[PDB]
DNA sequence: GGGGTGGTCGCTGTTCAATACATGCACAGGATGTATATATCTGACACGTGCCTGGAGACTAGGGAGTAATCCCCTTGGCGGTTAAAACGCGGGGGACAGCGCGTACGTGCGTTTAAGCGGTGCTAGAGCTGTCTACGACCAATTGAGCGGCCTCGGCACCGGGATTCTCCAGGGCGGCCGCGTATAGGGTCCAGCCC
DNA sequence: GGGCTGGACCCTATACGCGGCCGCCCTGGAGAATCCCGGTGCCGAGGCCGCTCAATTGGTCGTAGACAGCTCTAGCACCGCTTAAACGCACGTACGCGCTGTCCCCCGCGTTTTAACCGCCAAGGGGATTACTCCCTAGTCTCCAGGCACGTGTCAGATATATACATCCTGTGCATGTATTGAACAGCGACCACCCC
């Protein structure tokens, strides 16, 4: 039978890998399309500097990572290990968001 | 007669520019007047903070066996220090990543 | 012709050559240090401005800068930055 | 490769009111990260000078430090009967911190609660606490220093309670292990496989994570005697 | 020309990578939609301010400094983009 | 006499008399409204100053005030405040 | 001779002091110059916000059978409105109390 | 047999009582002593305005009330109704202290 | 002259009242000491800034405006005492 | 004590391109909190003027309003083909909002999805949903309006999704019950014990909590018909 | 005319409906707490008054910003390959979640203690204001050297390929506690001698 | 003259240790991931050069703030008295927490698809800069009225009292499910009329 890691081992391995790395975790091109789509609601025919989209992506990934840290703390508080939307809402609402 | 121009940074024994800091304080709409010692003090403080962060970041780079400080090393220096992390708690550092931290309850066994 | 974009890159580099003579710094790390210097400068200057406004003082002196540093920088950062600023101001006055 | 600290005047005699100068040499450039300590016999050392020139808190201006690079100096101007003690230079510019051999001088609220003397047998292990109070526990490293009557002061290592990070002297890896409890603001040093060579007074010392900050407040010391 | 459904470009594996960097070991299946909503809200908040700065400058290109100012105004100071 | 310690109390009272002719206001609520007016003034003025500085403008105009209002005030509050300010500025310009 | 003085507040149809607001903008270290329309716009905005809060607070006081607005009524007005609450989320209203809010799971079965 | 309300009934009565009222919940005189004792660590022989002490008390009560709201949310997230020090710690950690 | 143990003046009934205003129905016995610690930290942080403002003014009385400025500097703006 | 709103011209005719004036007189002082709505037949009303003088978004400058206190007026300068509709003044200065009798004029992105027609037997209960999109759901009250040909428009009540707060018209206490669902961004209206007079078109309408804001966007209208 | 068997009667086992018992639900009433109405009163709020200083009117000067024109950079759009990553599906384990039981910790209430709150008095430190005067910061003009832009090279690091070490998972074996089975042991059953009926 | 009692020989019921078995723990090996090491190459970092403009120097001037002195306010210290709140204790209950079991749903992995990424090319919009101009704001002087301090009165809200209503909690009665049992009915033990030999 083929080798198969027990569940959570590859998860912890991925955790260590992405906490060691610093690269952006969201694909640049679809994030850029998302930014342009969102901006269409505020002003039509906007243009974006590549550095402006990169700054937005840096900020978004940092915000989401911090929010997932708070979500993980909430899940562990509930004595779970699976983060859930209720944990995201708790973290956001305690942060005043 | 006109004495040789001796920069205020050199007069204060600083690397950071006292003259530039004074001009920024005057042009920044911070007050009507700017005392002569104020840009010297602010340049000394900025130099101290810059030196502290750069030295911690260079230590981190050496521990990684890299020669040049990168945003990862700046982030490690700042986050691994409580006072710097409190000063820069609401700050995101681009390409800085995050500290390695897994909650114990997530570890096996 | 494009204008002069002033920055703290050379001063950060001179400070780096003092603290760790052999190591260098990437352009992104230098940009981050520029952002850090600008941010802390604006924080201290704004706090000193507010101190002067609160005390009906028209001028920002080294004493307002000292108080702003004590307010902003925590812990031992505050004490060491105060020592550095005081030493620099004393040397500047003596020169 | 450890930086050798060399206090030239190993012992000095002076009367009251006269000036004393103590030098301290470095094997490598330490860039002004040197401190001076005054240890009266059977008392914890008190810091006098930090960053090679700056007076520690409460220290009168009689003490004067100077120098940079590898040449350093401690000066006392108006001697008092109180000044009779042993003075150590401490470098902390490089990862293994090293004290000077010491200088005996004869003249003719931060609290670190540390446990009392502990008799132990060889081969066992001992756990020495250091209860810290009066300050923000997590903001400062706790440095551990060993003092033998023969080898002088030796830096064991530190634990930084904010992130539980530790550094140990190569001489003490495995021998020493440092842990912290934020709930009780207490740092524990555990010594493993005690030896008669390990019979010495151990000090916990608070030191800020700021690079120029030195070991500023010291515990009263825990005497460990190995039978 | 009109973009319509690009929030789905924040894929499930991308959200998983963000969670992994955040130290998350196990992820409920509804986390992905909740996170897409949260990211959508954050982006609207930031981009609205960025566009406000751009409109004030009578510029038509949103600049990295506009984004940095928006973030700083929101308490999200970003170092590394000309701040 | 004591020195003239100016405040917004009379203007807040006038606004109260417009919006609710027959209700009054206690001294503590009066002080809270003074604090509110000062705080919002400081927020809008600081944001306008930052806008002008960002754009290398020496002057704070009603256009920087309008942008600052859009940035600080939320939702419909922002556009109603903008409508109020634009109406007042137009009336003032017509003298 | 000088014409009869008209306050800029009257010229703008405002209760708030355009003149005082202009003097505070000039003396507040916000810019080198302050345009003529800036204090008018700012006074209009401040008066609008004051009117909105005072009207909601008077409504709350009327609902409470009270003729005078008190900090409790100001707090109720602010917190029962999402936009005002987000404007003043980081603000404490002295003697304002809190909104009456009990989590459902705490209520008896 | 004496009348007794069942546990939690008087607690909800008291919640409704204090969520309606606005006065200070901490005794003013011991809070003033606490303020002076804390301040003497920073400067000896400080005077305090009565309004300065009252401002500190307003701020402290508001901070503690908001912290207990977040604590209660964490406790309910853990499927408890008793708030616990771990709940306070989680609220503080997520809030950023 | 000196004051030594006044944190115990923030009594358990007082902490219960604060919790009740916070909507708390049931309170663990350790909450009182945890809350005393938290309050002590908050007061230290605020009073340190207030005394810093007082020292700068070369005043020896801590004023309500000093307290208000300290609170605002910590992002906890207080209405009712300014001015 | 309700504020009856009196529109002076109940109907009028005009050719293309000339000015028109519609007058609405208030029973009591409403302090400029008056709005004007254009309702083309079988379609939801669109807001034209709010705060008695301010054009709603997208409304051409042809429409204009004036007046304050108790006397208000609406003016249409360039009559175009589509300006033929019924025009309602709505006061929202006092808690029971009251529409005008309506002026029928004849001449020669926010979405509020609302369910389709309903057929019910008397005594039953019905639940009109109002799914809202294109805006932040919690920031705006959802207002419910009942339209009959005999009674015109009647304001039922509103739900504030931010805090689930409600207000109801005294004519609809018990009869109507409004609930919100933040998760689906949907508002539901209960009608209890349907009776003959309950055959009407019910519109959900968005209104900001701002006092001068008006019913700005409307649902398509749910036509409840009771047998 | 006796031996023997099925029929039928009497006694009893089986089951079923009424009896009796235990459990869950709704309600009536008592006790308590809260909302409401009325009278009293006090002190804070709202208004009136004097005055003074800060805002308005009128004018001038200059430079900041508006507007037009030009350049070139950098943004947008497109296209073609090349994978890397995303999507999908599947098998399964482990984690979420519900349910149950226990015991202890917290709520409720009462009686005792304590110290907070209030008022009143007395004092003095220090905040706040005024007046004088000097040093210091703004301002300006000339000078120049420090710092920025541009160019170039060269080495630190990124990448690739390949071992070598480490960590994970699991399949097999050593070792310990519980259960089945056989044995030395003694309790009692049985034989021989003395004695009392 | 022989069975009962005492002592000793023999039949048998029994407590206990050893081997078998199932669970726990340990370890070696396969496999996959990660890390170290060497080689290559490339592009960005660091240094050099020219220039230009912002910082320095030197001098003038006016005013902001330092310092002294004085007043008067409000913050501190103290005292007595009332009483409200804290405190400590007893009791019980309901809630936290641990344990068990189920099942679903997320993870790990292999396969297919897709679109991200990269490299390159081209167009052109608009950002940045420059030149010119004018009007809008600062600055100044005069003057006068709006707003602030102060005083005063009265009415809105705080308080006290009584009452009405609402809510909480529990004992009591009623409805329902279930154990119990006397009896309605059939099976079998036993007596009797009668058949068979």
């Amino acid at each position: 039978k083929p080798h198969r890691y027990r569940p959570g081992t590859v998860a912890l391995r991925e955790i260590r890998r992405y906490q060691k790395s610093t690269e952006l975790l969201i694909r640049k091109l679809p994030f850029q399309r998302l930014v342009r789509e969102i901006a269409q609601d505020f002003k039509t025919d906007l243009r974006f500097q590549s550095s402006a989209v990169m700054a937005l992506q840096e900020a978004c990934e940092a915000y989401l990572v911090g929010l997932f840290e708070d979500t993980n703390l909430c899940a562990i508080h509930a004595k779970r290990v699976t983060i859930m939307p209720k944990d995201i809402q708790l973290a956001r609402r305690i942060r005043g968001e | 007669a006109r004495a040789k121009a001796k920069t205020r940074s050199s007069r204060a024994g600083l690397q950071f520019p006292v003259g530039r800091v004074h001009r920024l304080l005057r042009k920044g709409n911070y007050s009507e007047r700017v005392g002569a010692g104020a840009p010297v003090y602010l340049a000394a403080v900025l130099e101290y903070l810059t030196a502290e962060i750069l030295e911690l970041a260079g230590n981190a780079a050496r521990d990684n066996k890299k020669t040049r400080i990168i945003p990862r090393h700046l982030q490690l220096a700042i986050r691994n220090d409580e006072e710097l992390n409190k000063l820069l708690g609401r700050v995101t550092i681009a390409q800085g990543g995050v500290l390695p931290n897994i909650q114990a309850v997530l570890l096996p066994k | 012709k494009r204008s002069r974009k002033e920055s703290y890159s050379i001063y950060v580099y001179k400070v780096l050559k003092q603290v760790h003579p052999d190591t260098g710094i990437s352009s992104k790390a230098m940009g981050i240090m520029n952002s850090f210097v600008n941010d802390i400068f604006e924080r201290i200057a704004g706090e000193a401005s507010r101190l002067a406004h609160y005390n009906k003082r028209s001028t920002i002196t080294s004493r307002e800068i000292q108080t702003a540093v004590r307010l902003l920088l925590p812990g031992e950062l505050a004490k060491h930055a105060v020592s550095e600023g005081t030493k620099a101001v004393t040397k500047y006055t003596s020169a | 490769m450890d930086i050798k600290m060399t206090q030239s005047p190993s012992s000095m005699h002076a009367s009251l009111g006269e000036r004393v100068t103590i030098t301290c040499k470095a094997s490598q450039d330490i860039r002004s990260y040197l401190s001076w300590y005054q240890q009266k016999p059977w008392k914890s050392p008190k810091t006098l000078i930090y960053y090679a020139t700056s007076l520690a808190d409460g220290v009168p201006s009689r003490f004067s430090g100077s120098g940079s690079g590898q040449d350093f100096s401690l000066t006392i101007n108006n001697l008092e009967s109180d000044d009779t003690a042993t003075y150590y230079c401490l470098q902390h510019g490089e990862s293994p911190y090293t004290f000077g051999s010491g200088t005996k001088l004869e003249i003719k609220e931060v609290q670190l609660q540390q446990s009392g003397p502990e008799l132990v047998e060889p081969g066992t292990s001992v756990k020495m606490p250091c209860k810290a109070s009066g300050y923000t526990f997590t903001s400062y490293t706790i440095q551990w220093v060993k003092q033998t009557p023969r080898q002088g002061l030796e830096w064991i290592g530190y634990i930084y309670p904010y992130n539980a990070g530790t550094k140990y002297n190569e001489k003490f890896k495995g021998k020493a292990t440092l842990t912290s409890d934020k709930s009780s603001s207490t740092v524990y040093m555990e010594l493993s496989s005690l030896t008669s060579e390990d019979s010495a007074v151990y000090y916990c010392a608070r030191k800020s994570s700021r690079l120029r900050s030195t070991l500023d407040y010291w515990g009263q010391g825990t005497s460990v005697t190995v039978s | 020309k009109v973009l319509r459904d690009n929030i789905q470009g924040i894929t499930k594996p991308a959200i998983r990578r963000l969670a992994r960097r955040g130290g998350v070991k196990r992820i409920s299946g509804l986390i992905y939609e909740e996170t897409r909503g949260v990211l959508k809200v954050f982006l609207e908040n930031v981009i609205r301010d960025a566009v406000t700065y751009t409109e004030h400058a009578k510029r038509k290109t949103v600049t990295a400094m506009d984004v940095v100012y928006a973030l700083k105004r929101q308490g999200r100071t970003l170092y590394g983009f000309g701040g």
